[PDB]
């Protein structure tokens, strides 16, 4: 099976937040560490999908493009996952100095969003979902959200999509009710990721106001990329209708 | 600049 082979293959490891965990829980230092966390996690995100079979075949712009859209969904997915396998969806799972009790849910003004990243998590266990399917559904996050125009050749991007599609499909090869599941997991990230980029979007514009930090490239993306979904200018794919 | 630059840097 080689297409599983890579995406087991290139899985990125362990990324910590860098939060000091001695200093009493805020605002603003939550939001912050949760800030270098996804400056961090980005790094590795890159590296990953510019490794993921077909990848190569995207223009270019296409592929910078993706990454920049598909950022928050993937990093929220791989974040619920590990939740799950970790501490059975009890907590959020940031990384392993930066885990997400109910009272840092409270802190961090984000309850709502957190409240339903972990029901997102809670659906791994309650749908039994295998670490394969989990990584082909990841892979397939990069490509569900795109510019309402369409991409620089949006041929090559509809290629590659099916075939991620059809990855999903024979690692489910009972398999119609899966695949219908699995999609609406899937759809399910979306709505999430919207309203985690309003929440940081808008943070972004007070962070001199709150004492939040944003790294460099988070600050750029959040500034430059996240306003064009926000805007209606680029929407995600959705496998049912919402 | 700063995403090209971490693209491109790989
Ligand atoms: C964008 C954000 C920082 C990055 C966070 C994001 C919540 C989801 C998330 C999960 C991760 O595992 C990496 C960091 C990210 C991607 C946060 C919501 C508000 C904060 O500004």
């Amino acid at each position: 099976p080689i297409f599983l082979n890579v995406l087991e293959a290139i899985e990125p490891g362990v990324v910590c937040a860098g939060h000091d965990n001695n200093q009493p829980d805020s605002f603003a230092a939550l939001l912050s560490s949760l800030n270098e966390l996804g400056e961090r996690q980005l790094v590795h995100v890159v590296k990953w999908a510019k490794a993921l079979p077909g990848f190569r075949n995207l223009h270019v712009d296409d592929q910078m493009a993706v990454i920049q859209y598909s950022w928050m969904g993937l990093m929220v997915f791989a974040m619920g996952w590990r939740s799950f396998t970790n501490v059975n969806s009890r907590m959020l799972y940031f990384a392993p100095d930066l885990v997400f009790n109910e009272y840092r849910m409270h802190k961090s003004r984000m309850y709502s969003q957190c409240v339903r990243m972990r029901h997102l998590s809670q659906e791994f266990g309650w749908l039994q979902i295998t670490p394969q399917e989990f990584l082909c559904m990841k892979a397939l996050l990069l490509f569900s959200i795109i510019p309402v125009d369409g991409l620089k050749n949006q041929k090559f991007f509809d290629e590659l999509r099916m075939n991620y599609i059809k990855e999903l499909d024979r690692i489910i090869a009972s398999c119609s009710r899966r695949f219908y599941q699995l999609t609406k997991l899937l759809d399910s990230v979306q709505p999430i990721a919207r309203e985690l980029y309003q929440f940081t979007f808008d943070l972004l514009i007070k962070s001199h106001m709150v004492s939040v930090d944003f790294p460099e490239m988070m600050a750029e993306i959040i500034s430059v990329q996240v306003p064009k979904i926000l805007s209606g200018k680029v929407k995600p794919i959705y496998f049912h209708t919402q | 600049g700063a995403f090209q630059n971490l693209f491109q840097s790989v």
